[PDB]
């Protein structure tokens, strides 16, 4: 984290996606208020953000940990469909920059226990890949574009098997 | 075991990954000096043999190990334990000195009986010539019946190797005098004899010196390969670990679901 | 010439150098070893050693004792317990610890013991002799 | 309130362990799904929602302050425990306390290496 | 897994493999310490055959322990004696590899079958060590120990 994670992203946004005149999404999921307070002048302050053009390279859509966990999840599908709205309208390479991935997973987790669901292994929701499956599989090229996805990955349990 | 006791394997096992690696590199440094300081010195020795090199003197008729007193981290000590008993049959005479005390050890027995003298604190400091003078020294000041005796240490060979030698002595300072030793000059039994401290010294020295060069080098090797070893463990368990770990939780869960929660 | 090994455990100054001479007091007496020598065995007295390579040089040590060896061949190989150059040789201790030495001489004892001295104020000697 | 009051709190929750396990208690005894590790999910965003409340303000409105200082008691590795976990990944960072080190006589206990401020030096005087 | 465990109390001999040896290609692979008849006993194997089992099964246990050791060492500090019988116990192991013949079709590997005084005997001799000097391999997937004597030869 923060090792100029950020700025690296910043920068990945600012290589390419200006470069190549793609757009780039953050989708800011459960994260923290501030990290993404943090970051919004650091884009601002990138210039990346433009508070002069909200066409700083980026759109955002954050969905930070104080939300319903499926309404934070729902940030990460929120952010998917304006991303095709750019890819298939905007006939782009979206990057789709995703923190964090596992922010979701466990917030579709989180509601399914109440969901009155057997969520699976680790408490995991069940229907953990198909969750993954439909959004990762809304995710590829089209014809049109491409939405391509950065994904932040937390490492749960320090571990990812 | 249970996941725990796992665990408590593991932090050995890191402890002692570490604790391996403790030595290895802590060995090697002692190593890596020690080389260096081989050279005027192994050259020295090498020196010190000068003599039979050339006019060499051998007669139709002691022992003595070389080593750290540390353990077989090679094979310094079984080698010379085993060729030392090869020897002690034959008649020299079986007169031995230890360095090492692990010397004393593949020898200890009737090698608390066909001993001179031991040496240890042997490393802690690399060996110094102050010190093949030393044990020198009172060797002189010893019973032998300075036959024939033979220094049988390991002379190091290179990182990798390393030679389980013998020398002879030409503790038949007759030997010494006789043959061919007659062109030379200043040639008393004086300067005969004086030469044979001196050389006593030398050959000591470097003797040990390779012994010790040998013993910092396997040790180094050994302690390397240990640390691999944990690391490799490690892997293992890890898995069986984690797995096991969280095996462990999910069980509950389960039973939490279900168990405790559906039905209970 | 020959292969003159000027070597201590811990130096070796020349190593198998073609050098003319060394001067050499070996306990025998002060010689000048010429390049290529007579078997002969040669205990080292302090005093200098005088590396006559041959290059006009001749070098300063002084000696406490070790062996060269001055050989059937033409190697010598001084075999020097330990050879120091009076560059790190202190007079001001080597004075000072010689008269010293004759004083503790004074009151020591036996053959040896009055050694103990006496081969010191002899060394010390013969390195305040040289410095 | 003290934060908008441009007034600045220190609240020092102590402890959230002890919460976590009334609230899941509560839970259950609403025979209500708690969660992962025996307990609900939404012990985090409870937490999570509990932690959004702190914060450095604008100043603008009165910016001030309410520090949080969190406390957990390890039951040592069991970080792994959902609530620490939660809670490892919400922080700020954390501040790892060694024992061992106490009893090494090592007072702070501090296990240095493994505690961390993830913000570091905007929290720091340049005098430091 | 209980429901093994529950297995148990309705066996009165067994044969628990041990696929950990099985992985050492081994076979036979057993968990040799718990393959069983119950009634071991030398009365009822005779005693030679018992005797000769509790020593087996207690070598083969010590270098049980010794592996670990071994592992977490090398088997040099460990008494040489102690290396022989660990070697020795290995030869044990290789010697109870017994190839067959459906699966001579498998292993290319001759299939063999032995009866019980010769194996007594077998493993006796091997227990006084006399053989020692001979390889692992010469052990390896035989039948008679003899044979196995015959191939450490042709082996050498």
């Amino acid at each position: 984290a923060g090792v100029g994670k950020t700025v690296l992203i910043m920068e990945l946004i600012n290589n390419v996606a200006k470069a190549h005149g793609g757009y780039s999404v953050f989708a800011g999921v459960g994260e923290r208020t501030r990290e993404g307070n943090d970051l919004y002048h650091e884009m601002i302050e990138s210039g990346v953000i433009n508070l002069k053009d909200a066409t700083s390279k980026v759109a955002l859509v954050y969905g930070q940990m104080n939300e319903p966990p499926g309404a934070r999840a729902r940030v990460a599908l929120t952010g998917l469909t304006v991303a095709e709205y750019f890819r298939d309208q905007e006939g782009q390479d979206v990057l789709l920059f995703i923190d964090n991935i596992f922010r979701f997973t466990q917030a579709g987790s989180e509601v399914s226990a109440l969901l009155g669901r057997i969520p699976s292994a680790v408490g995991y929701q069940p229907t953990l890949a198909t969750d993954m499956g439909t959004m990762q599989e809304r995710i590829t090229t089209t014809k049109k574009g491409s939405i391509t996805s950065v994904q932040a990955i937390y490492v749960p349990a320090d571990d990812l098997t | 075991a249970t996941l725990k006791d796992i665990t408590r394997r593991l932090k050995s096992i890191k402890n002692i990954q570490k604790i391996t690696k403790s030595m290895k590199m802590v060995a090697a440094a002692k190593y890596a000096r020690a080389e260096r300081e081989l050279k005027p010195a192994r050259v020295y020795g090498v020196g010190s043999l000068a003599l039979y090199e050339k006019a060499d003197i051998k007669t139709p008729e002691l022992i003595i190990g070389v080593s750290s007193d540390r353990g077989l981290c090679g094979a310094i000590h079984s080698s010379v334990a085993k060729q030392m008993k090869s020897e002690a049959a034959n008649l020299k005479e079986v007169k031995i000195i230890g360095v090492g005390d692990k010397i004393r050890s593949i020898l200890h027995r009737t090698h608390s009986d066909q001993f001179l003298v031991t040496f240890k604190e042997v490393g802690r400091r690399p060996p110094t010539f102050g010190d093949a003078s030393v044990i020198a020294l009172e060797l002189l000041n010893s019973g032998y019946e300075f036959d024939e005796g033979s220094i049988i240490f390991n002379r190091f060979r290179s990182v990798i190797s390393y030679k389980t030698e013998e020398k002879p002595i030409f503790s038949l300072d007759t030997i010494s005098s006789a043959e061919s030793m007659s062109i030379y000059d200043d040639i008393d039994a004086d300067v005969l004899r004086n030469y044979q401290e001196y050389s006593l010294a030398n050959i000591i020295y470097y003797s040990l010196k390779e012994s010790t060069t040998s013993e910092q080098s396997a040790r180094m090797t050994a302690m390397d390969n240990a640390s691999k070893n944990a690391s490799e463990m490690i892997d293992k368990l890890t898995l069986t670990f984690n797995r096991t770990r969280q095996a462990v939780i999910t069980k509950e869960l389960i039973e939490i679901i279900s168990g405790a929660a559906a039905l209970d | 010439q020959m292969s003159f090994t000027f070597a201590s455990p811990t130096q070796v100054f020349f190593n198998s150098a073609n050098v003319r001479q060394v001067d050499v007091p070996t306990q025998t007496g002060a010689f000048g070893i010429l390049a290529a020598h007579v078997p002969t065995l040669q205990v080292l007295r302090p005093g200098l050693v005088v590396v006559h390579a041959e290059d006009g040089t001749t070098s300063k040590y002084f000696v406490s004792s070790g062996s060269v060896t001055v050989n059937a061949d033409s190697s010598v190989q001084l075999l020097a317990e330990e050879a120091v150059t009076l560059d790190m040789l202190d007079l001001g201790a080597a004075k000072a610890n010689l008269e010293k030495a004759q004083s503790e001489l004074l009151g020591a004892a036996d053959e040896a013991t009055r050694a103990e001295i006496q081969i010191r104020i002899e060394a010390n000697e013969a390195l305040v002799k040289a410095l | 309130y003290f934060r908008d009051n441009g007034k600045h709190a220190l609240i020092i929750y102590d402890d959230l362990s002890k919460q976590a396990v009334a609230y899941r208690q509560m839970s259950l005894l609403l025979r209500r799904p708690p969660g992962r590790e025996a307990y609900p999910g939404d012990v985090f965003y409870l937490h999570s929602r509990l932690l959004e409340r702190a914060a450095k303000m604008n100043d603008a409105f009165g910016g001030g302050s309410l520090t949080a200082l969190p406390v957990i008691e390890t039951q040592a590795g069991d970080v792994s425990a959902y609530i620490p976990t939660n809670v490892i990944s919400i922080t700020d960072g954390q501040i790892f306390l060694e024992t061992e080190l106490f009893y090494k006589g090592i007072r702070p206990a501090i296990n240095v290496g493994l505690s961390v401020s993830r913000v570091g030096s905007a929290a720091q005087t340049r005098a430091m | 897994d209980p429901a093994p465990a529950t297995t148990f109390a309705h066996l009165d001999a067994t044969t628990v493999l041990s696929r950990a040896i099985a992985e050492l290609g081994i076979y036979p692979a057993v968990d040799p310490l718990d393959s069983t008849s119950r009634i071991m006993d030398p009365n009822i194997v005779g005693s030679e055959h018992y005797d000769v089992a509790r020593g087996v099964q207690k070598i083969l246990q010590d270098y049980k322990s010794l592996q670990d050791i071994i592992a977490i060492l090398g088997m040099d500090e460990l008494s040489e004696e102690d290396k022989l019988t660990v070697s020795r116990a290995r030869k044990i192991q290789r010697f109870l590899s017994q190839p067959f013949q459906v699966a001579e079709v498998f292993t290319g590997h001759l299939g063999k079958l032995v009866p019980l005084k010769e194996t007594i005997k077998g493993f006796q001799q091997i227990l006084a060590g006399e053989y020692d000097h001979l390889p692992e391999q010469a052990f390896y997937m035989v039948g008679p120990i003899e044979e196995a004597v015959a191939k450490a030869d042709k082996l050498a």
